[PDB]
RNA sequence: AUUCAUAAUAACUUUUCGAAUCGCAUGGCCGCUGGCGAUGGUUCAUUCAAAUUUCUGCCCUAUCAACUUUCGAUGGUAGGAUAGUGGCCUACCAUGGUUUCAACGGGUAACGGGGAAUAAGGGUUCGAUUCCGGAGAGGGAGCCUGAGAAACGGCUACCACAUCCAAGGAAGGCAGCAGGCGCGCAAAUUACCCAAUCCUAAUUCAGGGAGGUAGUGACAAUAAAUAACGAUACAGGUUGUAUUGGAAUGAGUACAAUGUAAAUACCUUAACGAGGAACAAUUGGAGGGCAAGUCUGGUGCCAGCAGCCG
RNA sequence: AUCUGGUUGAUCCUGCCAGUAGUCAUAUGCUUGUCUCAAAGAUUAAGCCAUGCAUGUCUAAGUAUAAGCAAAUACAGUGAAACUGCGAAUGGCUCAUUAAAUCAGUUAUCGUUUAUUUGAUAGUUACAUGGUAUAACUGUGGUAAUUCUAGA
C-alpha cells in the first residue's frame, strides 16, 4: 500500500482538574484575548514547553561546542523573527524566561485591534472570519496567524470588501432597492 | 450477552436497610450463571424473563460493589435497547 | 450442528413457509405495489389476484414464502394478521406524513403484544424528486423516526433501487425470525383450507408451527371461542381418546 | 477588467518538438477564465496555429484573482496529433470518443469464448441437428 | 519466494533517487546490466526526474522508440536500462552530452562536458587472468572484457578505453601521491590524495587519504577510485571539485552570498 | 594460502556444439562480389538470484536433575546419492556427545525485526497490521513441466466435508476482489477505470479486483461558526442593567467556469439566503476528596442514592 | 522530579483500599453544523461458502489459399482460428505451526547451480534433404451432462 501520513496532536491538558487558582488565571486570559476555548491556552503552553525543553538540553553542552552554536543560533533567530523575544534579549539564556502572554500578543486577532481598525478583540475576531482583512495581497480568515514583524507593515482592510473600496453587501443592496420601489411609486 | 431467568431481591447489608433489584443471567458463550444488579429504579419493569440482556463490570475489577453482596455486574442494555433511553424516556422497548 | 438442526425447518421446497405480512401507514400507498416491486428481483416473471392471501416459491434461493395483506380498514383486523407473522414489513411515505391517531397508533400497539421481526420500506421515494441529494435528505428524516419505535434498525430500504429490493427479498428467505414466547409455548395453524360436514364437523388443514397438538386438548378460535376436536389425522389417524377435559368452566 | 497572462519557465523540448512553461493569470472582478480562452491568447503571442496549443491543470487561489495552471505548444498540428494523449485531444474537439461496451461485459464475454476450441462453425450445425 | 522478484516497493528504493513518498506504491526496477542495482541510475528516473524533459512514464517510452537516447554510443531502448558510474548519455537533437559523476552529498548530478570529451571512459581493472589458448583478459568495474593488455596492468589501477572500437589507450598505476575518487560509504563523493595504504592479510586493506584543505580521511580500498595525477584529472570534475564543507560553513556562503 | 588459471602427452564417448532461419536497401567489378538489422548457438566474465555457512543475542517453569545411543546417538575409513560440502544414507570399527555458567522435559490466549504507549533519570508494557525476512493455501503424502515449484486460480491417492444426475456417471477447494451463513462485546459497495504508479508478452498499441476513483465511516489527528456595534432610559466611577436602529456574513440553494478518464466534492463566482437571528449545544455535577446552593415543593429507612467515607 | 479521603476518645506510625492523569487500546451510551486527512471480519471459528470477476501475449522482422474484409500470375494491405515461442515460480492474502528454530548485526564458498541483461568468443566436420506428420479447416457421429471427444 501507499506509505502512512504522518500526523500529531498539538496540546496537553493539565494534570489536576479543579486547582481554583489555575481556573481564575486562564479566565483572565480569555477576556483578555477573546478566546473561546481553554484548548486555546492549552494549545500555546506545549508549544513553549517545547522550545525550553530544546534550550535547556543545549546549555548542558560546553560553549563553543559546535551543535550549540548552529542550533542554538536557529532557534533566537526564529523567535526574534515574530516579535516573541526582543532583539535586546538575543541571548539562550533569556529563552527560558519566555512566557505565554507573549505569544498571545502576536495573534492576528489581537494586531488587527492594536492598530486601530476594530474597535475590541471581540469586533477584531469577526471582522478575520468575515474575509474583510488581509496581509498583503492574500486574504487572511484564521485568527491564531502569528503575524511576523515584516507583515505589520501591510495588515489593511481586503480589496474585495465593503470597507475595502467594492461594493455595498447584500442587507444594505436589498434596502436600497426597497426603498427605490416604494419612492419609485 | 446472556439471557434472563429469573427476577430477584437482594436483601442489602447491614447497617443500610434495602431491598435491591437483580436479576438471574446465563451467559450465551459459555453457560455460566451469573446475578446482575439492575439500575434506575423502576426500571425493572423493562426486563423480563427470556429477554436478551447486555452486562458490564461493576467497576470495581471484580469484586462487590457497596451494600450489594456478592453482586458483580450490572445491567446496560436490554432486546438492543439502552437502559439509560428508556428510563429518560427517548426511545421506546418492543415486546416479544 | 445445532445450527442444521433449527434450521431444517424451512430447508427446502418440503420445508415450511415464512409468514410475511405487508403493513402500509398511509393511506396513500396500496400494499400491492410494494408485493410488485419485491417479485421484480425475483428473476422469475412466472411468479408474477383479486385475492390477498399467496403462496410463493421462490426458486433463486429455494424459498417458500406466504403472504398476508390485511385489510386497513379494520383496526382489529390489523393486530390479527401481524399476531401470526414471521417477519413484518412497514411500509413509509415519501410524500406524505403518517398520522398520530392512526399509523402512529398501529405501530405503538403492534409492539405491545410483541412481534417477531420488522423491517423498514420506502416505494415512492422518487414523487419528491429535483436531485437525489433531496431524496437523501428525506431518507435520513424517515430512518430517524422509524428508529424511535424499534431502535435495534439502522436503515430503511429504498424499493426502487434494484440492490436494495434485492437486499430485502434475501434477508426474508435467508435469517431465521425470532420467537415469540407466549405464542410458540401454544400450538397454532393457519389454515389452508376449511370445510364442513356433517349435528356439524369443521375440517380444517394446514401446517403446524408452535409447541404442538393433542386431541385431548381444546383448541382456540378468536371469534367463536372454545371448540373441540375429534380427530388428527397427518397428511396415522388420532382420534380424541376422550380421556379428556371438555368445554365447561367450573370445578 | 483586463486579463493579463504571464509564462514562466519555458523549457524548449526537440526531443517531443514542443515548448512547456507555467501558465500564471490574473483576473481581478471576474471568477476565473475558461481554457478555451486561453488557449486563443496564447495561440497568437506563439505564432501558432490554435489546434497546437494544449492547457490543463488549473487551481485558483484562495481568495480569488489568480490562477495557475500548465501549458504545452507544438511545432505543427500533426505533431500534437501524435503526442497529445487521447483524452485531452477530445476535450479540444479533434478526436472521437470510442464507444466501447462496458468493463464488466468485455470480461464475461471473453471468459465464454474461452470455452471454445476452434471457430464453431461446427458444433453451432451439431447442436442444431441436435 | 519460488523464484526472482519483479517488482520493487517504493520505499525499498534507494535513497539517492530522490523519489518522494506518496506519488505512487511503487518505483522502477533496474533490469540486469553492467551496475549493480543498488548503485545504478535508470533512465526513466534520469530523464523524468532531474531533466524534466518528461512528464510521465508513458512520455518517457515515446522519447526512447524515436531512438533518440544512447549510452556508451549505443542506442538504448529499455525504461530501466541501468546507468551507473562514469557512463557518457548523448542527446543527439538538443545536442547535449552527459557524464554521471557523484556530488558531494553523494547523489548523481547533472554534469554537462564537451563533444570531445564524450569520446572516451575510464574504467577500474576488477581482475587479470588467463582466458582458453593462454590468451590474458581484463575485466572493468562496468563489466567489460578486453584482450591482450599491456603485461603491467595489475588489480586496482584504472584503464581509459576509447568508445569507439572499445580498445584500451592509457593506464594509471595505483600509487602514493595518486588523485583518486571515493565511491561509497560515508564519504562518497570526495576526492583528495593517497596518503598511504594498509596491508590487511586476509581481511580489508585500508587507504588514508588527504584533501586539498588538508583534511583526512580513511575508507576501505575497495571504495577507491582512481582518476589521475595530482592536480590533472583525467576527466572534468564537478562543480565543487569534491571538497566536504560543514554545516556552518554551507549556512554562510548562501546566506551572506548568494542570499545577498 | 592450492592438486589455482592455463598448457602438454595416451586413449575414451551409447558422440555435445561448430546457422538447410527472417526484414529493409540494391551498391561495386566484367556473373562474381556488398551494406544496416532481427532471431538462434559453445565457453568464459558480468548482472538479477538461490542453496549452505561462522560468531554473539530470546518469554514463564525444579510440584521438570539427569539426557542421547535397539530404529545414527559422537567420531574414523570406504562407497552411494546430490548442483555441491556433511551420518545425508549404507558397510565395517571405536565409545563417545550435553548439563547447577540450568541440559532434558512442560507452558505460551508466541511468527521475528525496523518500531508503539508512558517517561526527571533508571525502567515497565505492547508489536495479527502499510517496509524487510519466514511459513501456508481443508488435513497428510507423492510428482510432472521448467533456468527456477515439492506450485494448489497444476495433476494423482487417501482422510473429512460437499454439488449435479435420466442412477449409468461427472465435477470440487474465496487465509485474491465484492458478497452470503455461522460466531461473537467486536469490523464497509455483489459500484467506476487503466488517466497516474509500475509489471508482463512476439510488444510504443494488448492485459492487469496489482493499483487508482467514488460510496459507507464521531478509530485516531489539524483548523474553526452559533453574533458584532450604535442610540435612548437608569445606575456608577468610561463601566454595568433593559426600549429602539442600520450594517456584516456562511450554513444552505444555484447560472457558469475550473477540477476529472467521465463524474462527485474542494478552491472561485452572477442570482437567492437572519430578530425569540426557532438558522434555538450538549454531556456530567452542586457534603468531603474536588470547581459550584442554610433555595423551594414532595416523600417516609421505603423507593432510592452511594468508586470510598456515608 | 507535586499527591488527597478511610482503623482512634484524641495522637504519631506500618499498611492497603478509593480517588487523579494518559493510551496511533478496544467496545458501548447520549449528542452532532463547516474545511483538510484517514484505520477498517486480526482477537472468537487457519470455521463453511451461492453468483460474477482476479493471466495472458504480435512486431517492417517464425508459420496465411479463412471458401474473412479491403482494394507485383509463387507471395506481398488488414486480419479470426491454430501451430510455434515466452509468461503463468512475480503480485495479493493470512499468522495455524515454530523457543538456538525463525530472525538481527557480522562473515564464508580455495564448497555449488544460475533463464534473462551486458562484454568477449568456433577457417579443422548443397543453386539447399525427408514425412519414418499434423493442427486449424472440410465432412460423418456418440452422450442427461463438463473447457468430453472418435472415425475419415
Amino acid at each position: 500500500p501507499r506509505a502512512p501520513r504522518t500526523y500529531s496532536k498539538t496540546y496537553s491538558t493539565p494534570k489536576r482538574p479543579y486547582e481554583s487558582s489555575r481556573l481564575d488565571a486562564e479566565l483572565k486570559l480569555a477576556g483578555e484575548f477573546g478566546l473561546k476555548n481553554k484548548k486555546e491556552i492549552y494549545r500555546i503552553s506545549f508549544q513553549l514547553s517545547k522550545i525550553r525543553r530544546a534550550a535547556r538540553d543545549l546549555l548542558t553542552r560546553d560553549e563553543k561546542d559546535p551543535k550549540r552554536l548552529f542550533e542554538g543560533n536557529a532557534l533566537i533567530r526564529r523567535l526574534v523573527r515574530v516579535g516573541v523575544l526582543s532583539e535586546d534579549k538575543k541571548k539562550l539564556d533569556y529563552v527560558l524566561a519566555l512566557k505565554v502572554e507573549d505569544f498571545l500578543e502576536r495573534r492576528l486577532q489581537t494586531q488587527v485591534y492594536k492598530l486601530g481598525l476594530a474597535k475590541s478583540v471581540h469586533h477584531a475576531r469577526v471582522l478575520i472570519t468575515q474575509r474583510h482583512i488581509a496581509v498583503g495581497k492574500q486574504i487572511v480568515n484564521i485568527p491564531s496567524f502569528m503575524v511576523r514583524l515584516d507583515s505589520e507593515k501591510h495588515i489593511d482592510f481586503a480589496p474585495t470588501s465593503p470597507f475595502g473600496g467594492a461594493r455595498p453587501g447584500r442587507v444594505a443592496r436589498r434596502n436600497a432597492a426597497r426603498k427605490a420601489e416604494a419612492s419609485g411609486e | 450477552k446472556g439471557i434472563v431467568l429469573e427476577k430477584l431481591g437482594i436483601e442489602s447489608k447491614q447497617p443500610n436497610s434495602a431491598i435491591r433489584k437483580c436479576v438471574r443471567v446465563q451467559l450465551i458463550k459459555n453457560g455460566k450463571k451469573v446475578t446482575a444488579f439492575v439500575p434506575n429504579d423502576g426500571c425493572l419493569n423493562f426486563v423480563d424473563e427470556n429477554d436478551e440482556v447486555l452486562l458490564a463490570g461493576f467497576g470495581r475489577k471484580g469484586k462487590a460493589k457497596g451494600d450489594i453482596p456478592g453482586v458483580r455486574f450490572k445491567v446496560v442494555k436490554v432486546s438492543g435497547v439502552s437502559l439509560l433511553a428508556l428510563w429518560k424516556e427517548k426511545k421506546e422497548k418492543p415486546r416479544s | 450442528l445445532d445450527s442444521i438442526e433449527n434450521r431444517k425447518l424451512f430447508e427446502g421446497k418440503n420445508g415450511a413457509a415464512k409468514i410475511i405480512t405487508i403493513v402500509p401507514l398511509v393511506n396513500d400507498l396500496d400494499p400491492l405495489d410494494i408485493l410488485y416491486k419485491l417479485l421484480k428481483c425475483a428473476d422469475d416473471e412466472g411468479i408474477m389476484d383479486s385475492k390477498r392471501i399467496f403462496n410463493v416459491h421462490i426458486k433463486k434461493f429455494k424459498s417458500n414464502l406466504k403472504i398476508i395483506i390485511p385489510d386497513m380498514t379494520n383496526f382489529l383486523n390489523i393486530l390479527d394478521c401481524a399476531k401470526v407473522a414471521d417477519f413484518v414489513v412497514f411500509g413509509l411515505s415519501g410524500v406524505q406524513e403518517v398520522d398520530e391517531e392512526f399509523g402512529e397508533q398501529i405501530i405503538r400497539a403492534l409492539e405491545l403484544q410483541g412481534i417477531a421481526s420488522y423491517i423498514g420500506v420506502i416505494s415512492n421515494l422518487s414523487a419528491v424528486h429535483e436531485k437525489e441529494k433531496f431524496q437523501l435528505d428525506v431518507k435520513q428524516s424517515l430512518e430517524s423516526y422509524f428508529k424511535h419505535f424499534f431502535p435495534s434498525e439502522e436503515r430503511v430500504y429504498n424499493l426502487e433501487k434494484n440492490s436494495d429490493a434485492l437486499n430485502v427479498l434475501r434477508t426474508l428467505c435467508q435469517r431465521l425470525p425470532r420467537s415469540i414466547n407466549w405464542r410458540d409455548n401454544r400450538g397454532y395453524v393457519v389454515a389452508d383450507f376449511v370445510d364442513f360436514v356433517e349435528s356439524g364437523d369443521l375440517v380444517i388443514e394446514g401446517t403446524v408451527r408452535g409447541i404442538g397438538f393433542n386431541a385431548n386438548r381444546l383448541v382456540h378460535i378468536p371469534d367463536f371461542g372454545d371448540f373441540q376436536l375429534n380427530k388428527i389425522e397427518k397428511i396415522t389417524v388420532f382420534e380424541s381418546n376422550m380421556n379428556r377435559d371438555t368445554l365447561d368452566e367450573y370445578a | 477588467d483586463a486579463v493579463t497572462i504571464r509564462t514562466r519557465k519555458v523549457i524548449s523540448n526537440p526531443l517531443l518538438a514542443r515548448k512547456q512553461f507555467v501558465v500564471d493569470v490574473l483576473h481581478p472582478n471576474r471568477a476565473n477564465v475558461s481554457k478555451d480562452e486561453l488557449r486563443e491568447k496564447l495561440a497568437e503571442v506563439y505564432k501558432a496555429e490554435k489546434d497546437a496549443v494544449s492547457v490543463f491543470g488549473f487551481r485558483t487561489q484562495f481568495g480569488g484573482g489568480k490562477s495557475v495552471g500548465f501549458g504545452l505548444v507544438y511545432n505543427s498540428v500533426a505533431e500534437a496529433k501524435k503526442f497529445e494523449p487521447t483524452y485531452r485531444l477530445v476535450r479540444y474537439g479533434l478526436a472521437e470518443k470510442v464507444e466501447k461496451a462496458s468493463r464488466q461485459q468485455r470480461k464475461q464475454k471473453k471468459n465464454r469464448d474461452k470455452k471454445i476450441f476452434g471457430t464453431g462453425k461446427r458444433l453451432a450445425k451439431k447442436v442444431a441437428r441436435r | 519466494a519460488r523464484g526472482p522478484k519483479k517488482h520493487l516497493k517504493r520505499l525499498a528504493a534507494p535513497h539517492h533517487w530522490l523519489l518522494d513518498k506518496l506519488s505512487g506504491c511503487y518505483a522502477p526496477r533496474p533490469s540486469a546490466g553492467p551496475h549493480k542495482l543498488r548503485e545504478s541510475l535508470p533512465l526513466i528516473v534520469f530523464l523524468r526526474n532531474r531533466l524534466k524533459y518528461a512528464l510521465n512514464g508513458r512520455e518517457v517510452k515515446a522519447i526512447l522508440m524515436q531512438r533518440h537516447v544512447k549510452v556508451d554510443g549505443k542506442v538504448r531502448t529499455d525504461t530501466t536500462y541501468p546507468a551507473g558510474f562514469m557512463d557518457v548519455i548523448t542527446l543527439d537533437a538538443t545536442n547535449e552530452n552527459f557524464r554521471l559523476v557523484y556530488d558531494v552529498k553523494g547523489r548523481f548530478a547533472v554534469h554537462r562536458i564537451t563533444d570531445e570529451e564524450a569520446s572516451y571512459k575510464l574504467g577500474k581493472v576488477k581482475k587479470v587472468q588467463l582466458g582458453k589458448k593462454g590468451v590474458p583478459y581484463v575485466v572493468t568495474h562496468d563489466g567489460r572484457t578486453i584482450r591482450y593488455p599491456d603485461p603491467n596492468i595489475k588489480v586496482n589501477d584504472t584503464v581509459k578505453i576509447d568508445l569507439a572500437s572499445g580498445k584500451i589507450t592509457d593506464f594509471i598505476k595505483f600509487d602514493a601521491g595518486k588523485l583518486v575518487y571515493v565511491t561509497g560509504g560515508r564519504n562518497l563523493g570526495r576526492i583528495g590524495t593517497i596518503v598511504h595504504k594498509e596491508r590487511h592479510d586476509g581481511g580489508f586493506d585500508l587507504v588514508h587519504i588527504k584533501d586539498s584543505l588538508d583534511n583526512t580521511f580513511v575508507t576501505r580500498l575497495n571504495n577507491v577510485f582512481v582518476i589521475g595525477e595530482q592536480g590533472k584529472p583525467y576527466i572534468s570534475l564537478p562543480k565543487g571539485k569534491g571538497i566536504k564543507l560543514s554545516i556552518a560553513e554551507e549556512r554562510d556562503r548562501r546566506r551572506a552570498q548568494q542570499g545577498l
